[PDB]
RNA sequence: AGGACCGAACCGACUAAUGUUGAAAAAUUAGCGGAUGACUUGUGGCUGGGGGUGAAAGGCCAAUCAAACCGGGAGAUAGCU
RNA sequence: GCUCGCCGGAAGACCAAGGGUUCCUGUCCAACGUUAAUCGGGGCAGGGUGAGUCGACCCCUAAGGCGAGGCCGAAAGGCGUAGUCGAUGGGAAACAGGUUAAUAUUCCUGUACUUGGUGUUACUGCGAAGGGGGGACGGAGAAGGCUAUGUUGGCCGGGCGACGGUUGUCCCGGUUUAAGCGUGUAGGCUGGUUUUCCAGGCAAAUCCGGAAAAUCAAGGCUGAGGCGUGAUGACGAGGCACUACGGUGCUGAAGCAACAAAUGCCCUGCUUCCAGGAAAAGCCUCUAAGCAUCAGGUAACAUCAAAUCGUACCCCAAACCGACACAGGUGGUCAGGUAGAGAAUACCAAGGCGCUUGAGAGAACUCGGGUGAAGGAACUAGGCAAAAUGGUGCCGUAACUUCGGGAGAAGGCACGCUGAUAUGUAGGUGAGGUCCCUCGCGGAUGGAGCUGAAAUCAGUCGAAGAUACCAGCUGGCUGCAACUGUUUAUUAAAAACACAGCACUGUGCAAACACGAAAGUGGACGUAUACGGUGUGACGCCUGCCCGGUGCCGGAAGGUUAAUU
């Protein structure tokens, strides 16, 4: 049983894009930005508690930040992790 | 023509990496010199 | 036994091979095998310390019993086998209690023969006794040098040792080199000559045959530059030097034995 | 069967022409040698500088080798320009 | 968009290394792109990488590394035991279809499988840091059985032709389906079973090893492919309805057989040879201490879990190594048609490209090619370069020889197409039918159908039938090195080096010798039929005289002679 503090930390933001909306309206999946070190189980528990929905499975991937060019100097955006969490076909957040 | 630098990350790390430098007295001297000079990258690992 | 190849190619014209139809054709006895990787003549410093070694066929080590210490239990020879690690052949023997073991194959031994060790063994080829119990004049092989240590003399194919004299705690032996030596009478020996005597009749026939045995080419010192060998240098073929080794020691007749610890056992040098 | 034969891949490099501020700090084109073996190749490992390694050419050791490269003695010394 | 050309054992498609956003969308054209640029691997913004089964991680080890104590060393350190790391090797498990602008064995649909934890029932001797088995292994060769795959015929849908003919022996297209599950075949290996005993496997063992009896002869293990199911599905030519013209939706016929056939699979097999061919764990089994109606084990069922990291894109290349968008280099996998021995070569398929300056003109000269009267090496240092030869089958072939060779010696003849032999032969494959049995993926006959050379005879066209591409010049005398190899990366490939063979010499094992202040290590887990050094260099006939000089070996009477005293 994961403590509530960790659950309150793991979820960062919902991800907005064409693929995300298509996944929502097709496969009943929401796409989230999660903490870099969140595991699948923590994401599952956090979504189940903070959104009071039931989840089938969580798929995660790590996105690598883009090297950018800003006025003579090279900067790099930070890596982040996003999760494809599938709802249990009857919740419809 | 086959040139001299044939890259390989495993060999690079095993020959010049941080843990290879730290393994000997002379490698630690290398690290100390590079810290004294102010190098931004001590070893090839970074 | 010894057969010449037909000269169907220049690399075959001079090959003489030694074939034994009696050798086992299957795989060796697994429980008595180990690995021995090649060295290339390199020591633990990583440096060539013996030149002209390298490559060759992969080989597995056969644990050969050189001690022959389990006494009183007769054994029967199962089969003769080829051994890559030595010039002699080895024989698999099965003891009456169910234990299997490799021994050097003496001349005349064949499958089904009985062998036995100990002080009370019959005087027959392949039997091992302390040299105190062996009649003077016998030819023996696999001779121990210190009691209980294991045979060290007369182990190569076709070799043997003669027992020439016995007095007190010592026996005088005539070694294959023609050299007479004392050993303690309690050291063990095996009766008869070690087999495969025609080993020396083979002719390799080509350079590749030597490469198959892990021998690398020898460059004559006179073909080098002076920085490489004392013999090097010259415009054309020049020698004008006393022959020496790559490290400067004279190499035609100069004696190199210097061991005062064991001089007391040498009755007469080989000469 | 074979360090057998002819011949692609593959490994080489005998001849000629081109190129020589090159397409290339060693190649291209047409021919050429080996092509089951002392073969060839991937990955990893070991040998360190008066030292290694060398089927031996003073060859090779990161486009550097009759003694590598980097830093230091060091502003060596220079009856020479 | 239409036409043209080029690659097609790659200039197509994947993977590993290496790179790191180059991927896709919108937008911009200053600089970058050897020109313009509306375009881009360029600028700016946004988007994109989804795993119990793929890989890493993980378990196990190789070479090798590090190394508690230890041994050794002025110091720094060197070596190494127990250990612990280290893949390029061993170890559980997933397939087909659909889908995005960009991911997919990861998402969705269908159908599977593996390991482990808990719980419950049933029955029970469980237990390792130990024992045994297994894992577990070479080169070459030879088939036989198959499949991938292809071709043809059936079947299905469509067609009836811009110019003579084309309702037919005509044309175009399709004719696909996996893992898993059941069956246990071609074939490979091995006798089986039950008792008793035992100096062995560090102790024990019911396991392995060994011995002795009895009995039965058929039992076990492995095994491609086929067949059935998976699959009343999915896919499917095409048709229809739309289009925001890129494409979206709907529907959907046939979906068979024969023959040929791998370098792939059975096969880690079989045969043979000598140069005699990893390790450890997972796995199976045996017990020790120990536990003892407990624990544990086995089986069935239920449930839970399978984390983390990688996943875009390039990958014979404009993205990697070469300073470049550089004619160079870069490991593995896939492998269609016609001809062909072929992965050569020519033309093509799938697929991908026209190489990031063009437009004219048609001088010398340079480069790469084509042809050439008469002559034919007169050229030149030299036939350098070029020209020529070139295939298959058959005939035929010298000196010399180490009897193998030389030898593809040299030289010569035939070669296309059509018909017949023979409406397609010899051969290969093989259905139905019939007969059997221990009835089966069975055995014997049987020959339908399919496929199908080579040869002979006759005819026939051309200047020419190995018509293109492809594809030996040959012979004679002689020096050198026996030969296959190796070498001056980048002006020298040789007569140089190596070599098998020969000889001398050292070396008795704590070997000589080499690396090392040393400990140690190699030599070698070898033992004089072995190992080191040196010279010569297959083979044949041979290898003469000199010990004065210089080395080396032996001797020790005498002369001389150090430290020491
Ligand atoms: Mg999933
Ligand atoms: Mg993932
Ligand atoms: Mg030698
Ligand atoms: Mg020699
Ligand atoms: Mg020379
Ligand atoms: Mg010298
Ligand atoms: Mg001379
Ligand atoms: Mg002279
Ligand atoms: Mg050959
Ligand atoms: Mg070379
Ligand atoms: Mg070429
Ligand atoms: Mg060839
Ligand atoms: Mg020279
Ligand atoms: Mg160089
Ligand atoms: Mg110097
Ligand atoms: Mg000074
Ligand atoms: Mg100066
Ligand atoms: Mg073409
Ligand atoms: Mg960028
Ligand atoms: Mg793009
Ligand atoms: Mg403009
Ligand atoms: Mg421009
Ligand atoms: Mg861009
Ligand atoms: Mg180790
Ligand atoms: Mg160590
Ligand atoms: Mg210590
Ligand atoms: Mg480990
Ligand atoms: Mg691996
Ligand atoms: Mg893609
Ligand atoms: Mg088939
Ligand atoms: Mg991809
Ligand atoms: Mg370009
Ligand atoms: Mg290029
Ligand atoms: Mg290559
Ligand atoms: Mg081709
Ligand atoms: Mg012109
Ligand atoms: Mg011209
Ligand atoms: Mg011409
Ligand atoms: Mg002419
Ligand atoms: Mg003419
Ligand atoms: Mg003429
Ligand atoms: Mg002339
Ligand atoms: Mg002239
Ligand atoms: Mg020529
Ligand atoms: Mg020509
Ligand atoms: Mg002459
Ligand atoms: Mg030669
Ligand atoms: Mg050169
Ligand atoms: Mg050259
Ligand atoms: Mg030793
Ligand atoms: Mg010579």
């Amino acid at each position: 049983m994961i403590r509530e503090e960790r659950l309150l930390k793991v979820l960062r933001a919902p991800h907005v894009s064409e693929k995300a909306s298509t996944a929502m309206e097709k496969s009943n999946t929401i796409v989230l930005k999660v903490a870099k070190d969140a595991t699948k189980a923590e994401i599952k528990a956090a979504v189940q508690k903070l959104f009071e929905v039931e989840v089938e499975v969580v798929n995660t991937l790590v996105v690598k930040g883009k090297v950018k060019r800003h006025g003579q100097r090279i900067g790099r955006r930070s890596d982040w992790k996003k999760a494809y969490v599938t709802l249990k076909e009857g919740q419809n957040l | 023509m086959k040139r001299t630098f044939q890259p390989s990350v495993l060999k690079r790390n095993r020959s010049h990496g941080f843990r290879a430098r730290m393994a000997t007295k002379n490698g630690r001297q290398v690290l100390a010199r590079r810290r004294a000079k102010g190098r931004a990258r001590l070893t090839v690992s970074k | 036994a010894v057969v010449k190849c037909k000269p169907t190619s220049p690399g075959r014209r001079h090959v003489v091979k030694v074939v034994n139809p009696e050798l086992h054709k299957g795989k060796p006895f697994a429980p008595l095998l180990e690995k021995n990787s090649k060295s290339g003549g390199r020591n633990n410093n990583g440096r060539i310390t013996t030149r002209h070694i390298g490559g060759g066929h992969k080989q597995a080590y056969r644990i050969v019993d050189f001690k022959r210490n389990k006494d009183g239990i007769p054994a029967v020879v199962e089969r003769l086998e080829y051994d890559p690690n030595r010039s002699a052949n080895i024989a698999l023997v099965l003891y009456k209690d169910g234990e299997r073991r490799y021994i050097l194959a003496p001349k005349g031994l064949k499958a089904g023969d009985q062998i036995q060790s100990g002080v009370d063994a019959a005087i027959k080829p392949g039997n091992t006794l302390p040299m105190r119990n062996i009649p003077v004049g016998s030819t023996v092989h696999n001779v121990e040098m210190k009691p209980g240590k294991g045979g060290q003399l007369a182990r190569s194919a076709g070799t043997y040792v003669q027992i020439v004299a016995r007095d007190g705690a010592y026996v005088t032996l005539r070694l294959r080199s023609g050299e007479m030596r004392k050993v303690e009478a309690d050291c063990r020996a095996t009766l008869g000559e070690v087999g495969n005597a025609e080993h020396m009749l083979r002719v390799l026939g080509k350079a590749g045959a030597a490469r198959w045995r892990g021998v690398r080419p020898t460059v004559r010192g006179t073909a080098m530059n002076p920085v490489d060998h004392p013999h090097g240098g010259g415009e054309g073929r020049n020698f004008g030097k006393h022959p020496v080794t790559p490290w400067g020691v004279q190499t035609k007749g100069k004696k190199t034995r210097s061991n005062k610890r064991t001089d007391k056992f040498i009755v007469r040098r080989r000469s």
